[PDB]
């Protein structure tokens, strides 16, 4: 030190070093943390967890990206695997809790390896090369579905629809669920079978009731009730009708007025008598606009004073008020219509048609909500969803949105696989069986890759209360006696080991992402060697 | 290196010149070192390890030399004398190579970093991405590379024209057509809703007669600036300043595509990739500046969507769409892009 | 009673130097025609109730009404708007237009005693026709300790005679009910 | 290794399942006394202005009590939901859900059963229960004789768990009269209740007609005879016309005498539009100034301000007229019809009083207290009788109570469990152990035995007699249909529903996680 | 400079303003194209309805920021700066040869380099360097060597 | 005396207890009590 | 760790001679006027309090505490 102060980066005592053994032994650890909280909640035997917000608010849920989410963390290794589950969730959606285990089972793997002087961008550069490898082996072993007619098309959406929705609270109307997440996809979709609108399809979450009030309802569903309840509650057509003729109009009704800053100067009093004709005119001309299109429900983005509540009531026409900018554009989809931005552009053509529209008493008090049903098919699928307490209605949301992106995944073609283990195991031989053939430094990798594909069906077997090494075996003996893929765990127990007679289906687009999220994952915390965290 | 600054912020860089960006060094001549990995950052991209290992070096032979008899200016008599024969030596040891006519340089540059394993793929694009510049230009923008949280690295695809994201949601989007089979893209300046025009808003009107004509006339105005880009027949438009619901309802009835927020660097990009120009003005568009492509597709890319320009015959524009786990590895990518097209 | 000032916001442009001697004139003038209306119908006493906004009666308006010889009080809460028009039969006259002789009540007296450093309006007899005659009573005291509890001791003499009116009958106190109650009751709870 | 920041409080271990089931434990004793009608009501202590409330309902104990457990909160949610819901059984919920977790406990320690079975075991246990109460339920919609005889018997079984049991025999008929006003609406904003302290608590009574708290602004008279009854929500004072960017240019104050001026003819030509109805009585939801005011006086109209839009709502249902506007068309306009119009004093308030009212749409509710805590439980108490004989008016189906329902449930549900067999018996015989509790619950409040007394009622079931109930103010067994004993059948669902949903939601917790508060 | 406002009594005049100032910088900017300029230095913020006119017709725009660094503007191309934005004096026109832009530290910089004929003054020399800290004291340096060319006139 | 500048002498029973606060919830009912006879009667309210 | 508890830093070179040339200096510059016929005299305070008054080269000396140790 030579008795001077020797600082080369500020915050010198606040930041630290790691380096070495300790430095890697510290990153492995810190994702079997991860791993054995996330082995817990992996397969449909698993168990949700509680998530408590620092606003008091809480979450039950199993699922490994939310759970991460709002996971507060201090090791950046552990804060890897957050965005590792939400990469997983944001594109494919599903298998958020299989590439945290995977990933773990990967740095597990390489620990040992490191004890042994392997050199860390070896370990890599075998996981990248037995990842290829697994990767081509499954797809041969997949076959294509796409030759099935419309008719059959709809049985595989079923069943990996019931695949996805086990594991999660309130699995027990999976049945219903799996039938009306599949015909969301129905109504809404290409006619090539190509390329679906996952947009089109909203979210909205109710709470009260009990889980089995919930249908589909093909529509647009508001919070906003009709202005001035006076008027009818449900509104009916037309004898003989095209439609109900449904207005939008993102203008509310008043007097014309400049958007610049202006001022009117009355200098006498017949100009102010001429305002006040003026004033009484402009309403009767905005209401018969409206009654010459034949023009019946009435959309207004920013309400509309008192003035036009009784108006509106004579001519029988029901309005609502404060509508949101972005239902506004939820309600032209459904009914077809198109947002008309002033009374002088007011058509007939522009009017959505919708079946019929109503609301709903819900509970006792509450708040009122507006429901439209539609007479045929249409773009727009919204999703209703009741239960008997607040977390049952938020975890049911993201419980049908995990399953909806199952099924726009089956809609890309020719990519389906069968799940319960079946896919780790096949992959898993496939590997062992290259460590033959290539030996060298090399022949240890696809060793510890073989191993951590494996640790997916014996996690199976731990929540199902199983005997993880008289699973294994008898997976892996059957792969080699038969050349049939489709043997895997049963956590139902229902027996047939045979995916085909116990109808799960997974995609493969999600299986495909599951080892390259967690291999490039890994790839990358290998050769993390000098750790800098500041003091917070 | 994993380093983590005071403000939370993970970033993994083995580059000199980044890894001495995080830290603050406080230290006179240890700032000599973040200098010459920032130069050698910003000329040629690589090496910048090598200059800081090199340079150290040359102070730890010194070292011994400071605590014999000899003095300061002799030592710099050594070094600056022999890197006058090194540079010679260096043309040496190059070749004109004006035969054979990037593909294995390329390959060189992302060592040490990630995806080197996957050169066989990431390679291919870095070959095409300066191709498209001409020489004299090399624009160092139109290689802009976007990153999207989540996915895989090995899902990024090639694209001949700019992409950028929308960050704002119109209520008149939808009903716009988002697959073109030959779209007409229109970048203009104009700032199309209802507001005051320019700089000033007040507004005199003696007699209710002439109060109504007023709101009448501002939305012929708006109205006109609308008309003359539906006679042009222009599919796409952009502009810098933002675009209220009005303009946006207006071009979704004439299946005509709307866009705004969009930053400035991002619509440089978009008049070399179709070969387009910036029109600040509605009364001065003609057929001849509206640039176009083979087609245009919205696809979805981590729950974000956003416009892709390809096909067009000649585009300087090269933008590619990258995917990763971690923040992080979509940054290392670009990282290494980045790093890899200054060598080519 | 003040210069023109609507709910509205206005402007007044003078275009001329001539238009600021109309002005001064005009806005006398409308506070005088105000007065002239009042002498009209031989009203001495005028009640204003509190102003919000500009204030109730402007001072140039106040030379009027004193060279007229008419008392003005202002200040009076609107919740007293109530008290004042069935105690002196005096319908409330809220526009200029609509003030006239009829609207107006009676007095024979209306003097503000001043004594003790204190003063007070009051009115001796009441001449109208009235269904729901009005009373009033002033409360003296050392402090407001005092007078407080001088009132807050009338409050329960008059909810005596309510109780009277309102049920017709009454009983003994003192310790009557007391003692007759229990005892009627230890008879009965007996045979229970 | 420590992932986790500081001061993270998390339990992955046996102390995580133990908190969770504990936590719900003090939560089902605290509501376990208020349940039935012999219970006693709770106190609350307010944290900040020495407010105290004493309510007997569990929805707003659990509410108001603060409790930082995880476990707690899932038993507070299903309360709100079912007092936002049905209206009514916020407590037999709460108790209920517990005592799924009570015998899930010793299954997981004693019976080493796996948790996901003992939700399992509800899921067959659950549709046994739901399918017993829909071969009990009768419909007497059929007859308005008997479905208005039902309304009564319903009322009395509620209001029996309040303060009110005593006079719930005079309160019962004012109940069922309100919502036969509703005529079978389930709106309960459009009934009014007005809390007055002081007199006899049996001195409420239901008036037929409108009781407004405002009074006539000033010379309007008290009482008149045969007064047509008009509703304007908008302006009418000062009007300001629309826009903003409206104002006077006055050369002269000559000019603006008469610009101002022109403003009080705007107003008197809308009153004078108002006179072309001929109506005694003019009614706005906006404050009236002094101005306007005095234009009813030569007309002879009434005129009342300051009334709020929630009661112009019930105003209108009373009247049986329509809200007004735009009054330059007299014949879209309809109006309001009242007999006779008089202005009462209840207490210290003078209140307006409608008698003789066209329509019965809505009504308005008197109350007596000798303390305002008594008011608010007498508010409450009619709250959640109201809310199940609304939904009754749409669902007719009824349901017994006083120990029948739960024990009827509790017959399917050990045949159930035969068939199943496997380990999932312990799970499905744990959920017929738990319906137990709600007729033992009941005993245990009034001084009862816990034992002999239910062995009675679960014997006299299985001899083939489902009338059978329990009888707390004999302590024996009786019949439900001679008492009168008898709830909603949405509400018996409701009880079952939310209960079964919120025990499969502890049991699926592992591990509990809590951030460092903020 | 006081109280700069649109006043439109009647929407006659609101529906022509908008057209209006379009045509003034048209009219301004052609007689500048008109003389044969290709490239304008400005001292201050251009709007943006200036900037597209000046694009039509090829014209070159720089932002000249506070006044020491557009002083010396003048004196390589012989210019003479004028507040007004008419049509310049052809004799108060600069002349230069080639306007280049190109990458040195890797951003752009634009070259005003004169030639053999038409020579100009203020001419600027590019110092390279590794590090910053060499970068000021060469400078300084450099001016030390440009002070001894004033002790060659005075004596 | 009130904690504000107000000092009240009254042998009302319910202006007594309505000035005096109290930290106990049941006997904090009391002080409606006298509430319930002053507002309904108006006399013998310190009886009850 | 520290190293050397006693003066990790140190001042070497000719920083260390000029200090020990200036205290030394200042060492004869106070007895400058002691010397001579007509040398004046110094009083010194001890913290005992005994004043002593000389133009004495040692008695002055010895009597003053110096902290500069070549000094
Ligand atoms: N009913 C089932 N039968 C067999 N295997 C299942 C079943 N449900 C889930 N699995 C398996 O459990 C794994 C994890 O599924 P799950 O936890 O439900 O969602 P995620 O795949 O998002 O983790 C899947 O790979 C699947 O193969
Ligand atoms: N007279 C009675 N005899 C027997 N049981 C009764 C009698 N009155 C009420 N009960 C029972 O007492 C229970 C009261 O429950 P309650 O406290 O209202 O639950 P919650 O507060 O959840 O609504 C009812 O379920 C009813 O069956
Ligand atoms: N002159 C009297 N002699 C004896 N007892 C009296 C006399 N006057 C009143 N009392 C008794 O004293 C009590 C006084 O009650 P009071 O303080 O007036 O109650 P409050 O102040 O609440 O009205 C009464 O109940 C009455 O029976
Ligand atoms: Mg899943
Ligand atoms: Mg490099
Ligand atoms: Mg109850």
């Amino acid at each position: 030190e030579m008795g001077r102060p020797f600082i080369i980066v500020k915050d010198q005592g606040n930041k630290k070093r790691q380096h070495g053994l300790e430095a890697k032994k510290s990153h492995i650890l810190a994702a079997r943390s991860v791993a054995s909280i996330i082995k817990t909640s992996l397969g449909p035997r698993g168990l949700d967890k509680i998530l408590i917000s620092p606003d008091g608010e809480i979450t039950i849920t199993n699922d490994g990206a939310t759970i991460l989410s709002q996971m507060e963390l201090d090791n950046e290794i552990a804060k890897l695997l957050v965005q590792l589950s939400k990469s997983q969730d944001d594109e494919i959606g599903d298998g958020t809790t299989g590439v945290v285990v995977l990933a773990s089972a990967l740095l597990d793997q390489a620990l040992e390896l490191i004890q042994k002087g392997i050199h860390p961008i070896k370990i890599a550069n075998g996981f990248d090369e037995a990842a290829k490898l697994a990767i081509s082996k499954l797809e041969e072993t997949c076959d294509d579905i796409s030759a099935s007619n419309d008719e059959l098309f709809r049985d595989f959406l079923l069943r990996a629809a019931k695949t996805s929705l086990g594991s999660k609270i309130v699995s027990k109307d999976h049945d219903r669920f799996a039938e009306m997440a599949v015909e969301a996809v129905i109504n809404v979709m290409d006619k090539d079978r190509k390329d679906v609108d996952f947009d089109l399809i909203k979210m909205q979450g109710r709470v009260g009731g009990s889980i089995s009030d919930s249908k589909l309802i093909n529509g647009v569903i508001l919070d906003k009730d009709f202005s001035h309840p006076q008027m009818p509650k449900c509104v009916l057509p037309k004898e003989g009708s095209d439609g109900v003729k449904l207005a939008i109009l993102t203008c509310p009704f008043e007097p014309p007025k400049p958007k610049t800053k202006h001022k009117l100067d009355i200098s006498s009093v017949e100009e102010y008598q001429k305002l006040q004709t003026y004033e009484q005119d402009k309403f009767k001309e905005m209401i018969d606009d409206v009654k010459k299109a034949g023009a019946d429900v009435v959309i207004c983005q920013w309400g509309f004073d008192d003035e036009a509540n009784h108006l509106l009531l004579q001519n029988d026409l029901p309005a609502v008020r404060w509508v949101g900018g972005q239902e506004l554009e939820h309600i032209a989809i459904s009914t077809n219509g198109r947002i008309v931005p002033r009374f002088q552009d007011l058509s007939k053509d522009k009017l959505g048609t919708c079946s019929r529209i109503y609301e709903q008493e819900f509970g006792t008090t509450k708040d009122r909500m507006l429901i439209i049903e539609q007479s045929k098919e249409t773009k727009t699928v919204t999703c209703f969803v009741r239960g008997s307490n607040k977390m049952i209605v938020d975890e049911a949301e993201r419980a049908l949105h995990d399953s909806l992106c199952v099924v726009r995944n089956l809609v890309k073609d020719s990519r389906v696989v069968y799940g319960g283990g079946a896919a780790e195991v096949t992959m898993s031989l496939a590997v062992s069986e290259e460590a033959d053939k290539q030996r060298g430094i090399d022949q240890y990798a696809f060793r510890g890759f073989a191993q951590a594909l494996d640790t997916i069906p014996m996690t199976l077997a731990e929540n199902s209360g199983l005997d993880p090494i008289g699973t294994l075996s008898t997976l892996k003996s059957k792969q080699l006696k038969e050349k049939i893929s489709n043997i895997g765990v049963d956590c139902l127990g229902y027996g047939s080991n045979d995916m085909k007679e116990l109808f799960v289906v997974d995609p493969f687009i999600g299986k495909k992402q599951q080892i390259l999220l967690a291999t490039q994952l890994c790839r990358m915390i290998l050769k993390i060697d000098n750790v800098i965290i500041s003091g917070k | 290196i994993l380093i983590v600054t005071s403000n939370q912020k993970t970033t993994i860089s083995n580059d000199g010149a980044t890894i001495l960006k995080l830290l603050d060094v406080v230290h006179p001549a240890a700032k000599t070192l973040v200098d010459i990995s920032r130069a050698q950052d910003a000329e040629v991209g690589d090496g910048t390890t090598s200059v800081t290992i090199l340079a150290g070096e040359l102070m730890k032979e010194a070292k011994p030399f400071l605590e014999e008899g000899i003095s300061s200016h002799l030592i710099m008599k050594g070094y600056r004398k022999a890197v006058s024969l090194a540079v010679e030596k260096i043309n040496e040891l190059a070749v004109d190579i004006t035969s054979e006519k990037l593909e294995r340089c390329a390959r060189t540059a992302m060592s040490s970093k990630l995806i080197h394993n996957n050169a066989d793929f990431f390679v291919k694009m870095c070959v095409d991405a300066v191709l498209s510049l001409d020489r004299n230009d090399l624009d160092d923008k139109l290689i802009g590379i976007k990153k999207i949280p989540g996915g895989a690295m090995e899902e990024s695809l090639f694209i001949n024209g700019v992409a950028f994201k929308k960050t704002f949601s119109y209520a008149g989007f939808e009903q716009q057509p988002k697959k073109f089979n030959n779209p007409k893209i229109l970048s203009l300046n104009v700032e199309l809703e209802l507001k005051a025009e320019k700089d000033n808003a007040e507004v005199r009107v003696e007699h209710v007669e002439d109060y109504q004509a007023i709101v009448d006339a501002e939305w012929q105005l708006i109205f006109e600036k609308l008309r003359q880009v539906e006679e042009t027949g222009a599919n796409i438009v952009l502009s810098k300043l933002p675009i209220g619901d009005l303009a946006t309802q207006f071009f979704a009835d004439r299946n005509i595509f709307c866009a705004g927020r969009v930053s400035a660097d991002d619509m440089n990009r978009v008049i070399q990739a179709v070969g387009g120009s910036i029109q600040s003005t509605t009364s001065d568009i003609k057929p001849e500046h509206l640039g176009t492509c083979a087609l245009f597709e919205e696809m979805q890319i981590g729950s974000e969507r956003y416009n892709l320009f390809q096909g067009c015959p000649q585009a300087k524009t090269c933008t590619l769409l990258l995917r990763g786990g971690a923040e992080q590895v979509i940054a290392e990518v670009e990282r290494s892009l980045h790093d890899a097209i200054m060598i080519v | 009673i003040s210069p023109p000032k609507p709910d509205t916001e206005n402007n007044i442009i003078v275009n001329d130097y001539r238009q600021m001697d109309k002005i001064l004139k005009e806005e006398r003038a409308y506070l005088l025609n105000i007065c002239k209306k009042i002498k009209k119908a031989k009203c001495n006493v005028l009640l204003i109730q509190k102003s919000i906004l500009r204030d109730a009666v402007n001072d140039l308006a106040l030379h009027f009404l004193s060279k007229l010889n008419i008392m003005v009080v202002k200040d009076i809460e609107r919740e007293e708007i109530e008290f004042l028009s069935k105690g002196l039969g005096c319908k409330p006259i809220a526009d200029i237009e609509l003030f006239t002789e009829d609207r107006l009540g009676s007095a024979d007296l209306v003097e503000e005693i001043d004594s003790d450093g204190s003063k007070i309006v009051r009115v001796t007899g009441i001449r109208n026709n009235n269904a729901r005659p009005t009373v009033s009573v002033v409360i003296r005291g050392a402090n407001n300790m005092i007078i407080d509890e001088t009132e807050r001791s009338l409050h329960d003499a008059l909810c005596v005679i309510r109780c009277l009116v309102k049920e017709r009958g009454l009983i003994a106190g003192g310790g009557a009910p007391e003692i007759e109650i229990s005892r009627r009751l230890s008879k009965e709870a007996r045979s229970m | 290794v420590q992932i986790f920041g500081d001061q993270v409080t998390e339990e992955r271990a046996e102390n995580a399942r133990l908190s969770a089931f504990v936590g719900a434990i003090a939560v089902g004793d605290l509501v376990k006394s208020t349940l039935g009608p012999k219970g006693m009501d709770k106190l609350l202590q307010s944290a900040s202005s020495n407010t105290c409330m004493v309510t007997n309902d569990g929805a707003t104990i659990l509410k108001s009590i603060p409790l930082d457990n995880p476990a707690a909160k899932v038993l507070v949610n299903i309360s709100k939901v079912q007092d936002d819901e049905v209206g009514d059984g916020t407590t037999s919920v709460t108790v209920l859900s517990a005592e799924l977790l009570r015998e899930a406990e010793k299954l997981i320690d004693q019976s080493k059963i796996h948790p996901q079975t003992i939700i399992e075991g509800y899921r067959l246990a659950s549709a046994a229960a739901l399918d017993a109460l829909t071969k009990a339920a009768v419909d007497n919609s059929h007859d308005k004789t008997m479905f208005r005889e039902d309304l009564i018997h319903i009322a009395k079984t509620t209001l029996s768990s309040k303060i009110l049991s005593q006079d719930k025999d005079h309160f019962a008929e004012l109940a069922t009269n309100a919502i036969l006003r509703l005529k079978g609406s389930t709106n309960l904003e459009h009934i009014q209740i007005i809390k007055i302290l002081g007199g006899k608590l049996s001195d409420s009574f239901l008036d037929e007609g409108f009781i407004l708290a405002k009074k006539f602004g000033n010379n309007q008279p008290k009482r008149i005879e045969n007064a047509k009854i008009l509703i304007a929500n908008t302006t009418l004072d000062t009007d300001k016309v629309k826009i903003f960017g409206t104002k006077f240019k006055v050369d002269s104050t000559a000019k603006l005498a008469q610009l101002e001026k022109a403003e009080r003819e705007k107003m008197k030509n809308k009153i004078a539009k108002i006179s072309k109805f001929g109506i005694n009585t003019f009614i706005n939801r906006q404050l009236i100034y002094d101005y306007p005011e005095q234009l009813f006086t030569d007309l002879g109209i009434n005129s009342i301000e300051h009334a709020d839009f929630e009661g112009v709502e019930r105003l209108a249902l009373v009247t049986g007229g329509e809200v007004v506007s735009t009054f330059d068309e007299p014949s879209k306009c309809k109006l309001g019809e009242c007999d006779v119009i008089e202005e009462i004093m209840l207490g210290e308030q003078p209140f307006l009083k409608f008698s003789g009212c066209k329509a019965g749409e809505a009504c308005t509710i008197v109350l007596r207290g000798a303390t305002d805590q008594t008011l608010d439980e007498a508010e409450r108490s009619l709250h959640d009788a109201l809310s199940v004989l609304s939904q009754t008016t749409k669902e007719t189906r009824t349901v017994l109570g006083g120990g029948c329902a739960e024990m009827v449930m509790s017959k399917a549900v050990d045949t159930e469990a035969q068939n199943i067999d496997g380990k999932k018996s312990l799970a499905v015989e744990a959920f017929a152990r738990a319906l137990r509790q709600l007729p033992t619950i009941l005993a245990d409040n009034a001084g009862f035995d816990s034992s002999e007394l239910v062995s009675k009622l679960r014997s006299s079931i299985y001899n083939g007699i489902s009338t059978s109930g329990l009888d707390l103010n004999n302590g024996t067994i009786a019949d439900m249909r001679q008492l009168g004993i008898v709830e909603s059948y949405k509400l018996k669902r409701a009880v079952v529903s939310s209960a079964s949903e919120a025990a499969e939601v502890l049991l699926r917790v592992d591990n509990i996680i809590r951030a460092r508060p903020r | 400079e006081t109280k700069g406002t649109v006043l439109l009594h009647n929407a006659q005049e609101m529906l022509d303003f908008s057209k209006g100032e379009e045509k003034q910088i048209d009219a301004m900017m052609k007689e500048i194209a008109d003389m044969g300029v290709e490239c304008i230095v400005a001292g201050a913020g251009v709007g943006e309805l200036a900037l597209h006119y000046l694009n039509r017709y090829g014209i070159l725009v720089l932002k000249v920021p506070s006044k020491f660094e557009l002083r010396r503007l003048c004196r390589v191309c012989g210019a003479t700066p004028l507040p007004r934005l008419g049509a310049p004096t052809p004799e108060e026109l600069g002349l230069v040869e080639t306007v280049k832009t190109m990458e040195i530290g890797g951003d752009r910089v634009t070259v005003f380099k004169q030639e053999q004929g038409e020579i100009s003054r203020t001419s600027t020399i590019i110092l390279r360097g590794a590090t910053q800290n060499n970068l000021d004291d060469i400078e300084r340096a450099i001016d030390d060597g440009v002070a001894a060319v004033k002790g060659l006139m005075k004596p | 005396k009130t904690s504000r500048g107000e000092i009240i002498i009254s042998n009302d029973g319910h202006t007594i207890l309505k000035q005096m606060a109290i930290l106990h919830p049941v006997a904090r009912m009391l002080v409606e009590v006298s509430a319930a006879q002053d507002s309904e009667a108006g006399d013998g309210t310190t009886s009850v | 760790v520290v190293f050397m508890n006693a003066s990790q830093e140190r001042t070497t070179g000719r920083q260390a001679q000029i200090s020990n040339i200036t205290a030394a200096k200042a060492v004869a510059d106070v007895i400058r006027t002691c010397l001579g016929p007509k040398a004046m005299l110094k009083m010194l305070l001890d913290p005992m309090g005994g004043l002593v008054l000389t133009n004495d080269g040692h008695a002055i000396l010895r009597e003053i505490d110096v902290a500069h140790p070549a000094a």
